[PDB]
RNA sequence: GUUGGUCGAUUAAGACAGCAGGACGGUGGUCAUGGAAGUCGAAAUCCGCUAAGGAGUGUGUAACAACUCACCUGCCGAAU
């Protein structure tokens, strides 16, 4: 997913996933933006620990 | 040529030569044909020569800035890094992309023999298996690393070894008796130290082909895209799938660990 | 790392990485500057690779 | 290497495989039998210069027109133009039409480049 | 997550997860309140995919 | 020897010494003929790529060769 990676990038960086920082990412890709998604997933993937999650799974 | 002696072998004039071709292509490459003999650099350029020629050049040569300054670039003394100009080196203009020319010189080598006093390009080896020398000094192999021992009353190499390594000066000795084995250990030809294309600065790094190592990370990057996928519950395209998994492992969990029929 | 993240990114939304479109864009839309000779190389094994076999494996 | 001479279609020959040594530095009649076969081309005339290869326990010489063959034998003339570029001795002035194509098969046995080449071509290590 | 919960619970008693009925309804016995737009991304993902083969499979 | 001069050259577009590298192809379209890309020998002289590499100073394979130096680079930093 598009909406995904552009998340992945900005947790590497170190600057907060929030709705405003994963937007303008997905306009850079070149794949339209659809309101409801970056903002949704923002929102979601908050108050996660993506750290612990990539070294699990099984 | 015909004019043997040291009066004109024109400068301004000729800077003028490199000045124009420069002018003329976008990439400027800077390959070491010192290392090169002049039988043997003919061959190489050849293939280059049908994309755009070649020209070889002095002190003027080494000048880059009233070249630059003609036209608009900046692969001159300041803004490339270094020139890397060498004893019998030209600068090789070629229509062939950086990426290209890496290739075409690297397929159409020709092998020679290693030189005297000359810091070794790669590791020189030897195999085993009779010389074809007949008996004689023995004792001069030996020094060099190359194990011989008499059976048959000839020299034979009775094991491969490593002769010498890389960045160490090759031999007197060394030189001959490879020649005379057969061993021609690099295969000589343009190396490239450095490339300039297109406004930007080219490393070696760039023109390689390693890779391999790049796939590696790819795949680590979407296994992270997959793990994130599991927990959101986000039904985009590639999460869908995996999310609906998530689900399942909760169901999965209780059936495995007890022994509980549903 | 940076350099890695910024071309995938455009595999997956189906856009191409060519250099200035779409390659330079993603990472400086981050906020991190993207080096020109890195780049390239980069770019060079979406090309001529088929990318699905390393979309399907997992590290 | 010690070359050899040869006329065309001769094999074994005493006064050329005795005194400059039996090539392949020994198994005289072995440069022979393949040389003669190779060298029978145009009419075996004034003496060709052929200069000698050497191979695992054969002696050949491919002759394919090697410079060197050409030399005496183009001009077709048993004297010579000595002292030239002034008063030529003889009167045999090779012709345009057989220059060109005697000199074009020289030009890929020679380690040449340019096929322009042959333009710039001659004045030293030809006429002079 | 809340959300995953809510629609994969349906399908195994055999019932589709529509808006009032069933996908919302098991948040809101454990008095939780979930998001509309989350709610609507859930209810279009049973439509249309056959579900079983997503079931079947482990991981 | 040392001194100041004179007339020309070459020189910061990096020359000149000394290392280290290169010193090839058009080419033995040709004459000594047994033979000689320059090379036991002889009148001869320009290109390719050029910044370079003599249609040749020698070392030499009775051939090729690389080697030498004369020609120029890398090193060199001021005169020669």
């Amino acid at each position: 997913v598009a909406c995904t990676l552009a998340a992945l990038i900005l947790h590497d960086d170190g600057i907060p996933i929030t709705s405003e920082k994963i937007a303008t990412v997905v306009k850079a890709a070149g794949i339209k933006v659809e309101a409801y998604w970056p903002a949704l997933f923002a929102k979601l993937l908050e108050k996660r620990s993506v750290d612990d999650l990539i070294l699990s799974v099984g | 040529m015909a004019i043997k002696r040291t009066k004109a072998e024109k400068k301004v004039a000729y800077d003028k030569k490199l000045c124009q071709l420069l002018d003329e292509y976008t990439k400027v490459l800077i390959a070491v044909a010192d290392n090169v003999g002049s039988n043997q650099l003919q061959e190489i350029r050849k293939g280059l020569r049908g994309d755009s020629i070649v020209l070889m050049g002095k002190n003027t040569l080494i000048r880059r800035c009233i070249k630059v300054h003609a036209d608009n670039t900046g692969n001159k003394e300041f803004l490339e890094l270094m020139p890397l100009l060498v004893g019998n080196v030209g600068l090789i203009f070629t229509k062939g992309d950086l990426k290209e020319v890496r290739e075409e010189v690297a397929k159409y080598k020709v092998g020679a023999p290693a030189r005297v006093g000359l810091v070794a390009p790669v590791d020189v080896v030897v195999p085993p298996g009779n010389t074809g020398l007949d008996p004689s000094q023995t004792s001069f192999f030996q020094v060099l690393n190359i194990p011989t021992k008499i059976n048959k009353g000839t020299v034979e190499i009775i094991t491969p070894v490593e002769l010498i390594k890389k960045g160490d000066k090759v031999g007197s000795s060394e030189s001959a008796l490879l020649a005379k084995l057969g061993i021609r250990p690099f295969s000589y030809g343009l190396v490239i130290t450095n490339v300039y294309d297109s406004g930007s600065v080219f490393s070696p790094e760039v023109l390689d082909l390693t890779e391999d190592d790049l796939m590696e990370k790819f795949a680590s990057g979407v296994s992270m895209v997959a793990s994130v996928s599991l927990a959101i519950s986000y039904p985009t395209i590639a999460a869908a799938p995996h999310m609906f998994l998530n689900g399942y492992k909760n169901v999965l969990a209780v059936a495995v660990e007890t022994e509980y029929s549903y | 790392m940076k350099f890695i993240a910024a071309y995938l990114l455009a595999y997956l939304s189906g856009n191409a990485s060519p250099s200035a479109e779409d390659l330079t864009s993603i990472l400086e839309s981050v906020g991190c500057e993207i080096d020109n000779e890195k780049m390239e190389l980069m770019l060079s094994q979406v090309k001529g690779k088929d990318i699905t076999e390393l979309l399907a494996a997992g590290r | 290497d010690v070359f050899v001479r040869v006329t065309g279609g001769e094999v074994g020959a005493a006064s050329s495989l005795a005194p400059k040594i039996g090539p392949l530095g020994l198994s005289p009649k072995k440069i022979g039998e393949d040389i003669a076969k190779e060298t029978a081309k145009d009419w075996k005339g004034l003496r060709v210069t052929v200069k000698l290869t050497v191979q695992n326990r054969q002696a050949k010489v491919s002759v394919v027109p090697s410079a060197a063959a050409l030399v005496i034998k183009a001009l077709k003339e048993p004297e010579r133009d000595r002292k030239k570029v002034k008063n030529i001795k003889h009167s045999g002035n090779i012709s345009l039409d057989d220059v060109i194509e005697i000199a074009r098969i020289m030009r890929n046995r020679s380690m040449a480049k340019e096929m322009a080449g042959t333009v710039k071509e001659i004045l030293g290590t030809c006429v002079s």
